[PDB]
């Protein structure tokens, strides 16, 4: 049922009063006078010592402890009770304690039982195993806290760090600070940014202060923050511990029910616990006059500072820093009028002197005129040094009176004996009116009424309407029960549950709201709640009135557009707006309005007015006192408001732009509502921006970012950008404006121009510095056309720039914007964040963006500072030279063919092959191919996708080939080494008995291969094995004999290393053509948009060339697409871990669980994914729900006990494997083995493994798209032929009648992945990057011995042919034949030109060349030419073996050992443990690596898996580096260095 | 009476809706000009209603048809607007790319009807075509297009050189000249593209309107092109004098 929210929001909010009666305190008494009321309340007896009840000494406490109560000798009353509660329990704890009473030493307490559990044996804590969050209702106050512990946790090298909604830490600040200070709002930011989830989990006590805040409607706040963390130490079984600090409040059981605080941990200290006893006073004016009003409170204020004059100081608090001084000085002038004001100064004191010697120097004109008489001012108005000046002197007793603001009751501990509250009503800008004031302003400012052991009692006077005294005597006899304020924000607190994901159903929401407070209130308080007593009894669980609560809150969500909430179901599912919406804490209704309102023609005044309509000012009035004041105003907007200047809306329109022009405003509520209107002003906006962004609008986004700077900056952005910097006077800056001298020529003018430009030239050194160090980037692009619908841009960034810590921080975020050519659509938009230690490199960025018919003449690349006004470039890209690509011919269509049995093959052997491999019937694929393959000798080509059995196919060309030609060699290429192996293995089981001859699998030994290639017959290899050999063809007869050469996943020429498998596929035909030997090739990929060009290079006849579409799978294939909006991955993982297991529920199914595969991107990620399925599983009641078979089966128990790993055995115990790098084979083998039997339902397996892998599933996950590359520093997208590859493993058509695969990427990438998963792929050569070693090789066998020679061989490449489909691609001008031919001649001699520089060759009479011994060398070897030349370049006549190890550690191919994240600390680690090791070695540089795990091996140093498994690889490379630098050292000469080597 | 006109540039999208070619014309000796819908419909919104703005235009042939004109890029330059005529540096814009066209249009803006031309149009032509030797009267035509209510007609014009001559031979204020006349003007046969885009070059700085900078504004005036999409009329970088008196 649809509840209206409205009425049950309690209006009054922190004044809402209730209790109906108030019991006064024995003593009390009333005066009633001619214009005032008086209620007096006797200060209360501290309560004598219990039996027992002494103080701990701080000797008592364990020694570790003691160095964070230095200075201290005994805790006090309190603490000491508390003791075994705070530090020798670990359970939840709630302290009900009067303000004052020492609070912060008790959170203290609590600190250390937790470093206590972290204290490591030799003393120090482990500061990075926990972290310890502390919740403040300010921020004033947490700048307090922060000094106090800093002092207080020196000792044990603890870091404390600040976070509020204005000081934001860093990631890495974050990783550096052990506890945090922080705001409600911001930890619930924090929390709701989903970026510190990884963190979260890491922190183990929570402190909650002054958590009574739940009466005022910023209550709700830290609800969420307690549900939320509830909801995760519940779910998770994460133990942090919660410290709720609390004043002394009715319903404080409930809150310890709520806090789940044990009665023994329910800690109640009365108000005669307070260190001081205060004796309090209620005025309550009874005039009905408002003026007579207003006139009795001046009475009051003279005659209560009258009656304390010379006896005991007064600390008088205002609401207003002008009312400091106005009423300051009319009290003073009353106290001149009655000549009292000599009681207050003893005249010829010294504090006088020193009154007068400070007011000469304070530069406050009224504190000056003030301070002679012993009166002072305080508020936030006044500067630093004047504040702590007057702090000081009320310490030290000199000022008798002090005037202040509740800014110093919050941000300075400075009791007094008498507190003086002059009116208790505040202006409230959220409410446009004036309030009471808050109790904790009250708690604050009673708090310090009394001085600790020098009054003997305090006295507070509190003066406030007669009507709501009886609310403040509720407040301070323990009376005003606290109530909760959560349905103001049960909407916006329900959403961050859902944009969290923790609810996703009425029976989820209705669980989560059965943790709020306002659930314990509603069911100890109906009738508060608008629920009758009938109504309670009749749901005594609240049940309905709860899900028509969360009914109503959905509707209003779902209609905002920030769910999607099914009526019927009770399914309800975050949306983007939402997530957004979260994370910016906006209103669903302002969100809702801009929904409506924003359009891609929004005007700049339209965004104005879109923000001014935002409904968090719905409740601005505009006042008719201020419409005269608005009108100076209005005539002074440099933007035009469309809006009557009478509306609400206008006025926070004008204020806006005010504040951006830095407009001095008369009214002192008009300043507090521009200051409101500003706060809210920069998270709104950057909101905005996000929506804009998401609906890729590129001129309103350029300016939506500009305005957020503008709120940043203070400025408009036609100011020039040195205003940005505070350091420099505006006054210089304004000489420029004046002068109309443009920015960018200010870069070209030297300090003395600049100064001399200025009239000043002292300023003209400092300025060219801020000059040089103002953020600018370069942009350099490479176009890469891919399709003629798509291409790529890489986009080299540039920076030119001096980095500067003060100015720049640790980072600086830029927007990377592609814009059409009219500017309207943003094509493509990514952050580019540069880090400070990576501000003197490069950054390359590769996109791709769409191309449309009509072709557009041109493309801009915009990048935008995020924070930098006017720091943007932008760069058009010119398609007047865009040749595009030919049209790809048409696909082959898949013929409806009667599929073909098994028996269909001849030969009885061969179909054992098959019966052995499961193949009853071919599939439709390879029954329309089986024909050409197997009667017919002809060239062939098959691009066709995963799963149709294309591995078949080369079966079949190798049976067929050694039944008709046994004697005749067969030579199989696969890229990929897991691969090799698998088809190997599998092979020498089935196809060695059919076929009797020996099957090989090369290992890379060229001696070892070479007999290898000889005794097999059937030779498997991977391209870069069997180039080594394929070199001395001419000589090797064996290469000669070769008849079948089959090159497999021929998509992958379009890797990295590509060029060598073209190379190889290249000569193969050569060699066939010059030994009148047609050697048949046989070419299996995916599908292929160009399938036919490489068919044409490979001699495949057009009824050869096979060419499938994707959607023709034998398996029908489901892909489902998730996009994350998360550009930090580890965020985005803990983002994805929820959807995943929520995909199993759907897309898997309950009560018939299928099997699922997840990859993960690491080892790291592996198992704790794992544990999460498990968790969420164990969160659902069913932690066993994945596992289908009994856990007594014997084969189950069996193979359980076979497990190594524990962690393994136990995980499978519940149905769920993970696998990595580290598994022992047998282990893997059983979980292969448990998944094809189906045994166990998923498998975590990462993205390194998956050509190891052999399990095939239902439903394939693919958990992020990215891993990360140390060499670059950049987290790189997985290549497409291994997504290819992961997606080809959804495959079961004898088990499963359709295919599922869920592909979770960042929303960036889903157009990019989404394009070419559907679509056949195209591939391009790479040999241009390699041409070196191929050309030496060939040159060292007098293959090739002039430069035409090596233009001839190329003529066979596949890159030839590719040159002409795209030569733009190739940066070739034109596709005539002399442009080829041009083209080509270039390349060969800046090739040749390479290797002579080299000195790999010699270029006899500039046409013929002939190979040196450095060649020669390589070339046998087989190493890179970069290498060779650094050897001949870094061997000298004296290196020694420290020195090889470095050298050799330098070499290219060590380029390629993979550098992992935070590796670089394990690798310092080492460096530690390792003798004679340099301490400034760059540990991110795999060079570095390769050195350290040499020195390692050496020494023998137990390595991690991983490092040994990369130790193998180096000693391995390592013994050719040896060998080649023996040859290169003998050509020079040199003995005793080839001695060392 | 100032503001709103700044608020009435909002509705310039509006108009797209209704472009028109004016085809009221029979003279397929027009050697005929095409026109592309995108960058027109940007140089609306970028307008301002209640003056006059201008450009100058750079044109391709089609490969297979000479004479057969595709206008393919405009240029915006630095200029002061005025309600019924424009100011235009003798500055003339130059770029690889616009020496690589064939160099011809230049186009202005109505607020309102035209049932006549404007001298100062003619004279702009006769001007432009006294100081562009390349450009040649017979090739180089002129372009108007209005702000009709709700709507714009786009048309077309050629100069004589009885319309050469009498700009050559006047140098008038000429509010009702002789020679102001029709054998000195002609009606030219103009077309709108869809089939495909063009794009903008813009001043270096980008600040093409000066009107209150027109004390920065000169008829001498140096400036150079970059190939930058355009800033809207009204945008801060415009206007930034508003925002200078009120900085205290």
């Amino acid at each position: 049922k649809m509840l209206d929210l409205n009425d049950l929001t309690f209006s009054q909010g922190s004044h809402l009063m209730s209790n109906k009666r108030c019991e006064l305190p024995d003593g009390s008494y009333r005066r009633q006078k001619k214009s005032y009321e008086e209620i007096h309340v006797p200060a209360l007896k501290p309560r004598p010592f219990a039996e027992g009840e002494k103080l701990v000494s701080v000797s008592e406490l364990p020694k570790w402890a003691q160095p964070a109560f230095d200075g201290y000798k005994s805790l006090n009353r309190i603490q000491s009770r508390l003791c075994d509660s705070a530090l020798r329990s670990k359970e939840h704890l709630l302290l009900c304690a009067p303000t004052g009473a020492g609070k912060t030493n008790v959170a203290l307490l609590t600190m250390l039982q937790e470093i206590g559990n972290h204290l490591a044996e030799d003393g120090s804590v482990k500061l990075d195993e926990f972290k310890i969050v502390y919740i403040a209702p300010m921020k004033s106050l947490v700048q307090e806290m922060v000094g106090s512990f800093s002092k207080r946790l020196a000792p044990f090298g603890i870091t404390v760090g600040e976070m509020t909604g204005d000081a934001q830490m860093s990631k890495e600040q974050f990783m550096a600070t052990q506890v945090i200070v922080c705001t409600p709002e911001k930890y619930d930011v924090v929390t709701r940014k989903g970026g510190e989830r990884a963190y979260n989990q890491m922190v183990r006590l929570l402190i909650i202060d002054e958590i009574h805040l739940l009466h005022d409607d910023r209550g709700p706040v830290l609800e969420s923050i307690v549900v939320r963390t509830i909801r995760q130490m519940e779910q998770n079984h994460d133990e942090c511990r919660l410290v709720g600090l609390s004043a002394t409040l009715p319903n404080y059981q409930d809150v310890a029910t709520f806090l789940r605080v044990k009665p023994e941990h329910l800690h109640f200290f009365d108000n005669s616990y307070r260190p001081v006893p205060l004796e309090q006073q209620y005025i309550g004016v009874t005039e009905k006059k408002a003026l007579k009003r207003f006139q009795a409170m001046n009475e009051v204020v003279y005659d209560k500072i009258m009656e304390h004059a010379g006896k005991s100081q007064v600390l008088v608090f205002v609401h207003s820093r002008k009312e400091t001084a106005k009423t300051a000085k009319a009290i003073r002038d009353a106290c001149l009028e009655k000549d009292t004001l000599s009681a207050f100064m003893r005249e010829g004191s010294a504090s006088t002197e020193i009154l007068r010697t400070e007011a000469e120097q304070a530069k406050n004109l009224d504190l000056k005129d003030l301070l002679p008489y012993g009166f002072a001012i305080h508020h936030a108005g006044m500067n630093r040094v004047d504040r702590t000046l007057v702090e000081d002197l009320f310490a030290d007793r000199h000022i008798q009176v002090l005037f202040s603001t509740a800014t110093l009751a919050w941000g300075v501990n400075l009791p007094a004996h008498t507190v003086i509250i002059k009116g208790t009503q505040i202006y409230n800008p959220e409410k446009g009116r004036w309030t009471e004031l808050g109790a904790l302003d009250i708690m604050q400012m009673l708090g310090r009424a009394g001085r600790p052991q020098y009054d003997d009692r305090g006295e507070g006077i509190l003066i406030t309407n007669h009507s709501e005294l009886q609310y403040y005597l509720s407040l301070m006899n323990q009376q005003l029960p606290v109530e909760s304020q959560m349905v103001s924000r049960l909407t916006d607190m329900l959403n961050a549950e859902v944009v969290l994901g923790t609810v996703s159903s009425v029976s989820e929401a209705t669980n989560w709201l059965g943790y709020t407070f306002l659930f314990v209130r509603m069911l100890k308080n109906p009738t508060l709640y608008g629920i009758t007593h009938e109504q309670a009894r009749a749901d005594p669980l609240l049940e309905q009135r709860r899900a028509d609560l969360i009914h109503t809150a959905c509707v209003l969500l779902d209609k905002a557009g920030l769910i999607k909430y099914d009526k019927r179901s009770g399914i309800i599912q975050a949306t983007e707006l939402g997530r957004i919406a979260s994370h910016f804490y906006c209103t669903y209704e302002s969100m809702q309005t801009y929904n409506k309102l924003l359009v891609e023609t929004c005007s700049d005044i339209d965004l104005f007015r879109i923000f001014s309509m935002s409904s968090e000012f719905k409740l601005l009035s505009v006042r008719d006192e201020e419409k005269l004041e608005l009108q100076k105003m209005a005539e002074h907007a440099p933007i035009p408001i469309k809006e009557n200047l009478d509306e609400a809306s206008a006025k926070t329109n004008v204020l806006l732009q005010a504040y951006i022009s830095q407009l001095k405003l008369e009214g002192f509520a008009l300043q507090a509502d521009m200051v409101f209107v500003a706060q809210s002003a920069g998270r709104l906006f950057r909101a905005l921006f996000e929506i804009v962004l998401w609906r890729g609008w590129a001129g309103l986004a350029q300016k939506v970012l500009t305005l957020c700077k503008m709120v940043t900056q203070r400025q408009w952005g036609s100011l020039n950008p040195l205003h940005q910097f505070k350091k420099i006077p505006s006054e210089v800056v304004r000489s420029i404006d004046k002068k109309n001298y443009s920015f960018d020529r200010l870069y070209d003018l030297d300090q003395h121009q600049l100064g001399d430009l200025i009239k000043m030239p002292k300023m003209g050194k400092p300025l060219f510095k801020f000059i040089r160090q103002f953020p600018k980037l370069e942009m350099t692009t490479l176009i890469q056309p891919i399709t003629r619908t798509t291409m790529r841009i890489e986009l080299t960034i540039t920076p030119d720039f001096k980095w500067d810590e003060k100015v720049h921080g640790s980072a600086e975020g830029f927007w990377i914007f592609i814009e059409d050519t009219d500017g309207e659509k943003i094509l493509h938009h990514e952050f580019f964040l540069l880090k400070q230690k990576f501000c003197s490199d490069e950054h390359v960025v590769k996109m791709i963006v769409p191309m449309f018919d009509p072709m557009p003449p041109l493309y801009y690349v915009r990048i935008v500072s995020d924070r930098w006004i006017g720091a943007e470039t932008v760069l058009p890209i010119s398609f007047r030279h865009l040749i595009l690509p030919e049209k790809y011919p048409p696909p082959t269509e898949l013929l409806d063919l009667q599929p073909l049995p098994i028996s269909a093959v001849t030969n009885k052997e061969f179909q054992t092959v098959f019966a052995e491999s499961g193949f009853k019937v071919f599939n439709p694929i390879q029954t329309q191919v089986f024909r050409t393959v197997f009667e017919s000798n002809e060239n062939v080509i098959v691009c066709a996708p995963n799963g149709s059995g294309k591995t078949a196919i080369a079966e079949l060309a190798v049976l067929r080939h050694f039944e008709n030609t046994p004697e005749a060699k067969a030579v199989y290429i696969t890229p990929m080494e897991d691969m090799a192996t698998k088809v190997y293995a599998d092979w020498k089981r089935r196809l060695e008995p059919a076929i009797g001859h020996t099957i090989v699998l090369l290992t890379g030994e060229q001696t070892m291969d070479l007999k290898l290639a000889q005794r097999g017959q059937l030779i498997i290899s991977t391209p870069e094995r069997w180039d080594n050999i394929s070199r001395r063809w001419k000589q090797r007869k064996s290469v000669q004999n070769v008849k079948l050469f089959i090159a497999d996943d021929l998509h992958m020429i379009g890797a990295s290393n590509g060029a060598v498998f073209e190379v190889v596929c290249s000569r193969t035909r050569y060699i066939s053509s010059q030994l009148e030997s047609a050697v048949r090739v046989v070419a299996l990929s995916s599908s292929l948009t160009n399938a036919r060009d490489l068919g044409m290079w490979l001699g495949c006849s057009a009824s050869a060339t096979f060419n499938f579409m994707p959607s023709t799978r034998p398996v029908p294939l489901d892909l489902e697409i998730k996009s994350f909006n998360l550009s930090h991955n580890a965020s985005r993982f803990a983002a994805m871990e929820r959807p995943v297991y929520q995909a199993i529920c759907r897309h898997a199914g309950k009560l018939e669980p299928k099997p699922a595969l997840v990859f993960v991107p690491v080892r790291r990620q592996t198992r704790p994914v794992a544990v999460a399925l498990l968790t969420m599983a164990l969160a659902d009641g069913a932690p066993k729900r994945f596992l289908r078979l009994a856990e007594h089966d014997d084969t189950f128990q069996a193979l359980l006990a076979d497990i190594e790993d524990e962690s393994l055995r136990e995980s499978v115990s519940c149905g769920v494997g993970f696998l990595h790098e580290g598994t022992a084979p047998k282990d893997v083998h059983i979980v292969q083995q448990l998944f094809e039997s189906n045994a166990i339902q998923v498998c975590v397996v990462p993205r390194g493994m998956c050509y190891q892998i052999e399990m095939s599933a239902y439903l394939v996950v693919v958990m992020d798209t990215q891993f990360y590359n140390g060499k670059y520093h950049v987290y790189e997208d997985y290549p497409i032929a291994d997504m290819l590859h992961m997606v080809g493993l959804a495959n079961r058509p004898i088990l499963d009648s359709d295919a599922k695969c869920v592909v979770m990427c960042q929303t960036s990438k889903r157009a990019y992945y989404k394009k070419f998963l559907c679509d056949p792929l195209p591939v391009e050569s790479h040999l241009d990057h390699c041409l070196h070693d191929h050309f030496n090789a060939e040159i060292v066998t007098k293959t090739i011995e002039n430069k035409q020679d090596a233009i001839d061989y190329l003529t066979w490449t596949l890159l030839y042919r590719r040159m002409t489909q795209n030569p733009n691609y190739y940066n070739l001008q034109g596709t005539t034949h002399r442009h080829l031919s041009d083209a080509l001649s270039e390349l060969v001699e800046l090739t040749l030109k390479d290797l002579e520089n080299s000195k790999c060759i010699a270029v006899k009479d500039e046409m013929d060349t002939v190979s040196l011994n450095l060649g020669m060398i390589a070339s046998y070897y087989y190493i890179s030419y970069q290498t060779i030349e650094l050897f001949s370049m870094s061997l000298k006549e004296k290196t020694k073996t420290r020195a090889l190890i470095e050298i050799i550690s330098a070499s290219s191919e060590f380029g390629n050992v993979p550098m992992r994240h935070k590796e670089d600390v394990i690798l310092r680690q080492l460096a530690e443990r390792l003798p004679g090791q340099l301490k400034n070695q760059k540990f991110t540089d795999p060079h570095v690596k390769v050195n350290l795990l040499i020195h390692a091996h050496l020494s023998r140093v137990k390595l991690t898996a991983e490092l040994n498994k990369d130790t193998e690889l180096i000693v391995l490379r390592a013994c050719r580096l040896v060998q080649a630098c023996v040859d290169v050292l003998s050509s020079n000469g040199w003995l005793s260095p080839a001695i060392h080597a | 009476e100032w503001r709103v006109r700044a608020i009435s540039s909002t509705n310039l999208h509006l108009r797209t809706q209704h472009i028109y070619v004016n085809s009221d014309d029979v003279k397929d000796t027009g050697y005929t000009y095409i026109l592309p819908k995108n960058i027109l419909k940007k140089f609306i919104t970028i307008s301002d209603l209640r003056t006059q703005i201008a450009g100058f235009m750079y044109g391709v042939s089609p490969p297979d048809n000479p004479q057969v004109k595709e206008i393919r890029c405009i240029v915006l330059v630095p200029q002061t607007g005025s309600h019924q005529q424009v100011n235009l540096p003798t500055q003339l814009p130059d770029h690889e790319l616009l020496r690589d066209f064939e160099p011809l249009g230049w186009m202005h803006t109505q607020p309102n009807e035209l049932p006549q031309l404007s001298p100062q149009d003619v004279t702009t032509h006769a001007k432009l075509l006294t100081d562009n030797i390349s450009w040649d009267g017979e090739k180089t035509v002129m372009i108007t297009c209005s702000f009709t209510p709700g709507s714009v007609s786009l048309t077309a014009y050629k100069l004589t050189p009885s319309g050469y001559e009498w700009g050559k031979a006047n140098t008038d204020k000429g509010n009702n000249p002789k020679g102001y006349m029709p054998t000195h003007y002609e009606k030219v046969q103009m077309l709108l593209s869809d089939r495909f885009l063009g794009y903008f070059m813009v001043p270096s700085n980008g600040v093409w309107n000066y009107n209150f900078q027109g004390q920065r504004w000169s008829p001498a005036m140096k400036f150079d092109v970059c190939l930058s999409n355009p800033k809207e009329y009204y945008h801060e970088d415009h206007r930034p004098v508003h925002f200078h008196n009120f900085k205290a």
